[PDB]
């Protein structure tokens, strides 16, 4: 019986951990194109002068 | 209208036409003879293209044959639909080059080219509207890559406007047959960046790997890598005789796989491609094309085209079919290899359907990709070039008819310039 | 004594005109020969004594398919000489057909247009159409609308486009030419429909249940909704609705005037009489967001304008009990400066089924064009795929070398840009 | 102007709509074609001209059955595009068609829902037929009650479920989406009809004397109470009923809305014509414990409220001269907070007959739903034999996998456990 | 739809295909040259199921069929039906195993599986829905233990949400023909449990004891064991390709039959079986097809069933048959035999129903059961192993393939585990 409670406690850990990970990480790729995009507009700027 | 010349020079590139206007006059119904037999209508609306009108209702194609020594001319007409081929358009020496690119691009091949170059401006002033020209070489031999990259220069400096295109066959290091094809090799590859709107290159390797793989035929000869590569050949052209859905001329094709002029080697395909004993299990689908022509061992080339990102991509469907799913598989085969396609450019996929199949076949796919991959080739082929040159070995042959070293020199520097910025876009990212 | 005329420019052009052009002539009653066995004036001309002539001109510069068109059934129809054909493509090439071999050509078409127009009396105004995404479509529509805007003036011009899908492509330069299309076109023509090819598809796909439809099936639904908005001229309505009444409706403001279309019902014989096809129920087909002709997405934007038109035994009464009911919804939400948004229509001739084609013949139809704000998605697109190839100035060298200037790419950037802002700037309540 | 539409979801659902719908439309008589060689409205909508349409759905994730009536006479009756099918199946997991494949067929179904809805004008409420003891079945009942709860509101929903027999079982794990179908259903649907197979098969045995019953002749008998359920909506009659007069006569509290039902008469042509069938033996027999049609004893508990309808020549005085004999008995005891318990329904069509089937034709039939006190014991046997597998978490990886949540068992206990405390605290005396 | 492929590997497994591919044929009607020669409608609904459409209107199975050596699948092609196989679906090597499962497993099965691999993709890329794949394979051979195993992690590595099906040939001590079964046995048994979503042990010794003593034929050969393995295989999935009162899939056995995910290894039996001269004597009923398939020497494995408890049950019935017999004889059968059921899963028998009989037969029955009685095979073949390893017998074969020891006691110690936890639900209680 102790192995069976214990067995559940082990598995229900694991599952919430992966999706928070991918969470965060989709969050991250955002951010950081607008980012770029601003960065590529000032270039442009340059060039063109 | 809009109809190209042909132009073949060397005994391999002989040998390459001697199938090529079989595999014509087949799908056209022109027997050996001259004389059209065929069946539908649409076999004789577009037949100017390729073939010239004369009296008595004939027909002659528009090819021109040179070659250094006259042996091959000289059996290519015994052999079937050699009556054809107008005896005026032979032209030939009596010395030959020997394998020596210096004699077939500098002393013999400079005296002799004018009486060439008198026929084929001939041929090119007369025509209703020109499209271009197409040229079959090959770059293992002297007077074959000698003259012909001369013929390409001269042909550019008077028509600049028309485009060019160059089936060229270069020697692999697996199968060699001759010991100096690294000099001429790379000679000619100096020459032939410069002036031509399209290369598509060959290899025997890759298509002795295809006969033997695919096909399962037990003894290959050089009958059925020719056949193969005339279907080739033809399958580019179709859309431009025949009605379709999306008629896409070969100006069209060089608009939209050519992203910069200095990039335009190609490597081709051809499916389907069964055997005798399997033609009867396999049925033909958009699907089974279509997974076949992304497959690495169908390339014509031996270069691994998953070592590399295809800057752009083209097909040119044969026989009647639905365009939905053409379109949708060719998203989903750009979908499932995202990795493999290059990312600042979206959509990169060019697709033509025509409704006239190959005789015999329902569907047919020619496959015209410009990928990354081919730097491989240039790379192993300089590799030996080097590896030969740093001893000066057999230079004396090539430097007794007044080349030097230096024009050695900057064809090495500018064909590793051209395998360094052709690999510079691969590691590009936007 | 009032008259249209149509222009067909381009492979997609032409081969949605022939579809056209069946459908006319089968609504009208005249045979394929032109010959019938006062509401045909609108689209024909009677030449004294027996057959009627189309007041239509087919331009392209590739011949094969005015060819097929000039060798079909319907050879004896058009005038032999108002089927202008080129010699050479433009390769979709946009420089080409706009600055090297277009203006040969543009001078024909302009004799061609001017003599077609002094025969009529009441002309309404000029109808063209053209697949955006290729060389010669897009250039000789921007030479042709430049031209006409000048030479006529006032006269009413309507672009029936068809814009690249969002991820579906056939070429992989269309992006460049379809920017300097919409460029050309945006200050030069007066209405613009959204015809992109993936919705249309996925409606043959959901609802007349083809699995594998081909350009024809696409190109009847096209023609059936331009004759459903040409009905109102050549046949008795209770609620009629002319031309030259649509900027005074569906256009808010000179600049804001592409807007996307539906149809319904679109039903196959199978299965289309178990159902009593109600107005009410036809009218909310046509306002679901999947049975857009454009794949747009109307849930992301406001509305400004609606123009739907009905055909059949439709009265008017069941027509604003349904308009309430839209009205009531949550899910549709008109801008804050338009409280009431609907123009309607009602004609009493149900539309006409082709012979052998998908869709059945039912008594109610109706067609809805709708002006809305959710529209600057597919520009947005098509900027960013723009953006991605003109960083490293892609294929750029291809338009330099046509005559065309280095700073003509930027500027058609800016001018999206400005349609952005103001599409943005439109849409925000008071 | 009032109509009812009926939802079949499952196996044994669609095998039960079969059942009802070849006695609809016998007893209204439309050939099985759907035409007719002002009643027909409850059921049928008119299409204008000749065949009627059901205002049924029939839903199921695995193709067989829907195959199979597609294939049947009754191909032309139902509309092609209402009868949804998927292509994998939930295999007896709960979790699948709640969570992983019919939330993508969900919303198909409510858009047919919709359409169906909007055709009618005094809708009465909807019917639901589903078999608990399966994977599709019971999550898609549950996912369809719960959007059609917030969908419509107020609306009523009657659920004719087949909870599992107290022994006979088909499965190994149907306890498991029994319970949770019972949560799912308890705070959702407005009336729950018992009908588990054991107590039908013995009422088979017994009455209709066959030694070898299957479920056609099960799903007979259910059609002919659906029948005689509905009779009063589309039949004259001296004492009406119409579905939203239930809750306010048999449902005393919001959470007790289970009852079980019961038919009479029940016999064969072969022994039918030998007596009289009064009233008072025909109800007499409706009340006896073994005629129950779930397999419940009545003598363990108290009766609530008993609603019962009557069909054919039945005169009123007869039907209070038997109630009140009825309540005459010592062994029939009701509830102390309820003097009358009876509402009385009659109606003069008298039941018809199906061809080949098992019941003979009679003037006099009745039809008791009642609810009783007594109902606890299914729900506690179900309970048991639930805590026993889950005591040990077995078969529990096959649902935790799917989606669902450790926990999401535990609280369906939790409400059975306090609906059986409800149902003890209901049924003692003041 | 919800299709499956089948792989079979190893002689033994080519051997059970071989007559497998036969019975099912044979079922549909379809000659050894691949033409229907049906009678019924039903034979053709669903044969996606398990053959594949080509040109010509033949079909091919979508069977792969790989070994280490030629000779096996040289000679099934010789045989009868042997042409249906796809000639490109045959993958071999050149060296073979030798009955070694590390040859098998890590030095020669490695390079070689990629073809293989690269087939199995191809086809289940194609296919409609997949249901799954169901293995055939032999457990006493080197080359098959090995390779089929691994090839079973591959795919689930690929496919972790489809159902995967394994026919395993375990060796018994009984009837022995190779000396170093119970090392190769050891080892596959570790990596089966960890990947097969189901597994069906199958021994020769009991087929030959059925074969002695319940046919009572002279002289028992490996074609009846083929045909009873064959029959039993096709009783399975016959549902899936037949209509019937409760059509049950695979995944819905799966649900059903597993408690838990390690218990998966299941025993079989077919039933009926008699003898040539007593055919004619027996009477097909319901009672006599449950005795016999409930009988412990009617069971395909040397285990005996009343030296443990059932944990769970499932039956296939075929022909047409009424239910509530059915029913009845499952809860007799399990009331008359309370000792060998497991207690704390009550309702611990599955049953179905399907209308379609064998060819020559009006009743058949397949049984599925999940017994704790398996542990006695796994007993003896570990003590055989844990005999034969003290020693280190015969383990440098192994040792000098890159395999160590800690593998074998790894192996040993897991399915000594299994073993145990197999067991500890027998003795546990509620
Ligand atoms: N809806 C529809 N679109 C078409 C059809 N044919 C071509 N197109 C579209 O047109 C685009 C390319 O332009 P085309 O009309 O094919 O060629 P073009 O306009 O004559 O320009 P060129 O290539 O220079 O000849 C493609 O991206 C197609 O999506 C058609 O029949 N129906
Ligand atoms: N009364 C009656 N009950 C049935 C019938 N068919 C199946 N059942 C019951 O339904 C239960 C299982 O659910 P099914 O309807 O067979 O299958 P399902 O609801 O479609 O769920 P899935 O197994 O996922 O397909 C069984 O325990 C049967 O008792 C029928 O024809 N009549
Ligand atoms: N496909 C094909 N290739 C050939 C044939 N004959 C020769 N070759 C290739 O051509 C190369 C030699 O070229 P060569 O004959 O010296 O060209 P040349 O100097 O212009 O005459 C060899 O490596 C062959 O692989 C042929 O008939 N078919
Ligand atoms: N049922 C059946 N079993 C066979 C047959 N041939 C061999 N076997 C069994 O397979 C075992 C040997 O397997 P083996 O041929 O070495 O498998 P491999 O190593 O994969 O080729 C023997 O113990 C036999 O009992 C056959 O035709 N039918
Ligand atoms: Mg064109
Ligand atoms: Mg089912």
């Amino acid at each position: 019986i102790e192995k069976q409670q214990e067995e559940f406690k082990k598995q229900k850990e694991k599952e919430q951990q992966e999706a928070e990970k991918q969470r965060n990480l989709e969050e991250y790729q955002k951010k950081l194109k607008e980012k770029l995009h601003m960065h590529i507009v000032k270039t442009d700027q340059e060039r063109i002068e | 209208m809009r109809e190209i010349v042909h132009i073949q020079g060397g005994q391999c590139g002989n040998q390459i036409g001697a199938k090529f206007w079989e595999v014509i006059s087949d799908e056209h119904g022109i027997d050996p003879t001259g004389t059209y037999h065929g069946d539908s209508d649409l076999q004789l609306e577009r037949i100017n293209v390729y073939y010239n009108e004369a009296t008595g209702g004939r027909y002659v194609p528009r090819a021109i044959l040179m070659d250094l020594e006259p042996g091959t001319m000289d059996s290519v007409r015994a052999g079937p639909f050699g009556q054809l081929f107008r005896p005026d358009n032979f032209v030939f020496g009596q010395t030959g080059a020997g394998n020596n690119w210096a004699k077939g691009h500098y002393t013999e091949g400079a005296e002799l080219i004018d009486s060439v170059l008198d026929v084929v401006r001939k041929e090119a002033e007369g025509c209703d509207c020109l499209q271009g020209f197409q040229i079959t070489h090959s770059l293992g031999g002297g007077t074959g890559s000698g003259m012909g990259t001369l013929l390409i220069s001269k042909v550019r400096e008077e028509y600049p406007d028309r485009i060019m295109e160059t089936f060229s066959v270069v020697p692999s290091p697996k199968v060699s047959d001759t010991v100096v094809e690294p000099y001429n090799a790379t000679l000619s590859v100096h020459q032939l960046v410069e002036n031509a709107d399209e290369c598509m290159v060959i290899d025997n390797e890759a298509l002795y790997d295809i006969c033997f793989r695919t096909l399962k035929l037990t003894t290959p000869t050089y009958g059925d890598l020719n056949h193969l590569v005339s279907a080739a050949m033809s399958g580019v052209t179709c859309c431009l005789r025949f009605p379709g859905q999306l008629n896409s001329d070969l100006r069209k094709l060089a608009v939209n796989l050519i992203p910069f002029p200095r990039l335009h080697f190609f490597m081709i395909g051809f499916a389907p491609l069964t055997s005798r004993g399997s033609q009867q299990y396999r049925a033909l689908t958009v699907p089974e094309l279509t997974q076949q022509m992304f497959d690495a061992k169908n390339m014509m080339c031996a270069a691994d085209p998953r070592h590399g990102r295809y800057l752009t991509a083209s097909a040119l469907f044969r026989g009647r079919m639905s365009t939905k799913e053409v379109d949708e598989q060719m998203l989903n085969v750009q979908n499932k290899n995202s990795s493999y396609f290059v990312e600042w450019i979206p959509n990169n996929i060019k697709s033509s359907i025509c409704d006239i199949p190959p005789k015999g076949l329902k569907m047919a796919v020619t496959f015209v990709g410009n990928s990354t991959a081919i730097q491989e080739m240039f790379k192993r082929v300089a590799e030996q070039f080097t590896a030969m040159f740093r001893r000066k070995a057999f230079l004396h042959w090539y430097t007794g008819e007044g080349m030097d070293e230096m024009e050695f020199t900057e064809a090495e520097s500018n064909m590793n310039d051209l395998v360094s910025e052709y690999q510079q876009y691969q590691d590009a990212t936007a | 004594m009032r008259e249209v005329i149509s222009i067909h420019v381009g492979q997609g052009g032409i081969q949605v005109g022939n579809a056209c052009w069946e459908l006319f002539c089968l609504e009208h009653g005249i045979q394929p020969d032109g010959q019938m066995p006062d509401a045909f004036n609108t689209f024909f001309s009677e030449t004294g004594a027996g057959k009627h002539v189309p007041r239509a001109v087919f331009l392209d510069l590739e011949p094969t398919v005015i060819d097929e068109v000039r060798t079909g059934t319907y050879r004896q129809l058009f005038h032999p000489e108002q089927l202008i054909s080129g010699k050479e493509d433009a390769a979709n090439n946009f420089a080409r057909g706009h600055y090297t071999i277009g203006k040969e050509i543009v001078d024909l078409c302009l004799d061609r247009i001017r003599k077609l127009a002094d025969n009529c009396t009441g002309l309404q105004g000029f109808l063209v159409f053209n697949s955006v995404g290729g060389g010669t479509g897009s250039g000789l529509g921007s030479l042709l609308l430049e031209r006409l805007s000048v030479d006529y003036g006032k006269k009413s011009k309507l672009g029936f486009t068809i814009y690249p899908s969002p991820q579906v492509s056939t070429a992989v330069v269309e992006p460049y030419n379809s920017i300097l299309s919409t460029h050309s076109l945006l200050e030069h023509t007066d209405v613009a429909v959204m015809l992109d090819n993936e919705a249309i598809y996925d409606i043959c796909r959901r609802n007349l249940d083809i699995e594998r439809p081909t350009y024809t099936n696409l190109n009847r639904l096209i023609a059936q909704v331009i004759s459903s908005l040409t009905a109102s001229l050549r046949f008795d309505g209770a609620l009629n609705v002319d031309i030259t009444e649509f900027q005074t409706n569906l256009v808010p403001y000179p600049r804001i005037h592409f807007m996307l279309s539906s149809y319904a019902p679109i039903i196959s014989a199978e299965k289309a009489y178990h159902e009593q096809l109600s107005v009410a129920e036809i009218t909310n087909s046509a306002f679901e967001p999947a049975n857009m002709m454009a794949k747009c997405d109307p849930r992301h934007g406001k509305y400004m304008a609606c123009s739907m038109m009905y055909r059949g035994d439709v009265v008017p009464k069941d027509v604003n009990a349904s308009i309430a009911t839209i009205k009531t919804k949550r899910t549709i939400q008109f801008v804050d400066w338009c409280p009431t948004g609907f123009k309607v229509g009602i004609n009493y001739q149900p539309p006409t089924v082709v012979p052998g084609g998908d869709l059945a013949k039912v008594m109610r139809a109706v067609c809805m064009i709708s002006n809305s704000t959710a529209i600057a998605e597919v520009f947005s697109r098509l900027d960013h795929k723009f953006d991605l190839m003109y960083a490293k100035r892609a294929f750029v060298h291809w338009y330099v070398g046509e005559g065309m200037e280095e700073g003509e790419f930027s500027e058609a950037r800016e001018d999206l840009a400005a349609l952005e802002k103001d599409y943005e700037e439109v849409g925000i309540e008071t």
